[PDB]
């Protein structure tokens, strides 16, 4: 989904908050701050409701000014809740009842997701790939920097796990698959319009073809 | 319009707690494992080990899984692992340019910072500079690699070991690897 989340490479961002080692605080600000974590991990391993790639696209779905607006822990709130409520757990009456006002929740999938797809290619270390020149409405876990760019291998996972683009969406077909570390020359991704050496990016199998 | 956060936060918990579907003290639990267990003392402790103990530093750069598993520091948002080695020609860097992916059990839960718009934007295409206004000078005789976060790898750090700590002891060693060693924003300084 190219939304306002695939941030890496956008320009007119200001100073990091921070300079190294500074106090950061508490891990929790708020008293509250726990809760979208451990919610998400009663809906996950207690309850079966949803996947953790279903988190991630949920937030995704946030309205873009709500999502350039909403802090990182309340973002988590608002996902896990529309969560409950889409998977018929929760209602937004019962939600706003308890919460004595609004409580505006990610914005419906527009995209049924896709399965694991059927061909792809077991890649080795020191192969070069190009990352698949593809548009997908839903969620998927390439950052749009690097698609249809070309890197080298540097690991293949040795284990397995489900397809993004079809566990985000809770679907059936999510199948496993190895992901990769590819590794991008700065060049390769933002031309001259860059100050680092290489990016690395862990990219899912079903990303992949062979380049040239 | 919204409703307060805290009142948003705990309308959740409410609906969920009140049907039945929270068991008792797991909230609490995961609070407690979230602000106690969840260190960058135990990635400090990991590099320590591998700065004085060559086997496991071979250890940790084949099968940072096993490394880690060692210690019995796997864990949630921890369950694959894989070190990424400095040397005096690279600086790497880890982001979660997507949202905050973060080796939890052995960084501790990511920083404001970290989880910012302007770390997740600029890190990736200007590393360099941001390190600089971090604190963090990086020659440019340093390749700088960055490393997204974007599937189930969870990384860290294996940061140069600083000239002036020949022979200090693991505790002392530690003591000096800090969170920001770990993500690969700061290089570990010796005390005056
Ligand atoms: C990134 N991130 C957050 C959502 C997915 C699980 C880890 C915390
Ligand atoms: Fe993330
Ligand atoms: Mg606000
Ligand atoms: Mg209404
Ligand atoms: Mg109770
Ligand atoms: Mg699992
Ligand atoms: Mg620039
Ligand atoms: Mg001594």
């Amino acid at each position: 989904m190219d939304g306002v989340h695939d941030l890496a490479g956008v320009q007119g961002f200001g100073k990091v908050p921070h300079t190294v080692n500074a106090d950061i605080g508490p891990t929790f600000h708020a008293e509250w701050e726990h809760l979208p974590y451990s919610l998400m991990f009663a809906g996950v391993a207690e309850l079966g409701a949803f996947s953790v790639d279903e988190v991630r696209y949920v937030v995704e779905r946030m309205e873009p000014r709500h999502y350039m607006m909403t802090p990182y822990y309340e973002r988590y709130v608002i996902g896990v809740a529309t969560l409950m409520v889409e998977k018929g757990i929760l209602t937004q009456d019962e939600l706003e009842s308890l919460a004595g006002g609004p409580f505006p929740l990610s914005r419906p999938s527009e995209s049924e997701g896709r399965p694991a797809p059927v061909e792809t290619t077991t890649f080795e270390v020191g192969q070069r790939v190009r990352v698949r020149d593809e548009y997908v409405p839903g969620h998927i876990r390439m950052p749009a920097y690097c698609r249809g760019r070309v890197g080298t291998i540097s690991h293949r996972t040795t284990e397995k796990w489900p397809f993004p683009d079809a566990i985000g969406h809770g679907r059936n077909d999510a199948g496993e698959e190895p992901t990769y570390h590819v590794k991008f020359a700065a060049e390769e991704l933002f031309g001259s319009d860059t100050d680092g050496g290489s990016v690395v990016v862990d990219l899912f199998e079903g990303y992949l073809e062979p380049a040239a | 319009a919204q409703a307060p956060v805290s009142d948003r936060a705990w309308a959740l918990f409410r609906a969920l707690d009140g049907k039945g579907l929270v068991p008792d003290g797991y909230v609490e639990g995961w609070k407690k494992t979230f602000e106690e267990d969840f260190s960058p003392r135990r990635g400090a402790e990991l590099v320590a080990r591998a700065w004085t103990d060559p086997e496991f530093r071979q250890l940790l750069l084949t099968d940072g899984t096993a490394a880690v598993a060692q210690y019995g520091y796997l864990g949630p948002q921890g369950e694959y692992i894989v070190a990424v080695e400095d040397t005096p020609t690279l600086k790497n860097v880890i982001v979660c340019s997507l949202c905050s992916c973060t080796a939890w059990p052995i960084l501790g839960l990511p920083p404001t910072w970290y989880k910012s718009f302007e770390y997740r934007a600029r890190v990736v295409r200007e590393p360099r500079k941001v390190l600089s206004e971090m604190g963090t000078e990086i020659a440019s005789d340093i390749e700088i690699r960055v490393y997204d976060t974007t599937a189930e790898t969870r990384y860290m750090v294996l940061p140069q070991r600083p000239a002036g700590t020949e022979g200090w002891s693991q505790e002392q060693l530690q003591e000096i690897v800090t969170k920001d060693c770990l993500i690969g924003v700061a290089i570990p300084q010796v005390p005056t």
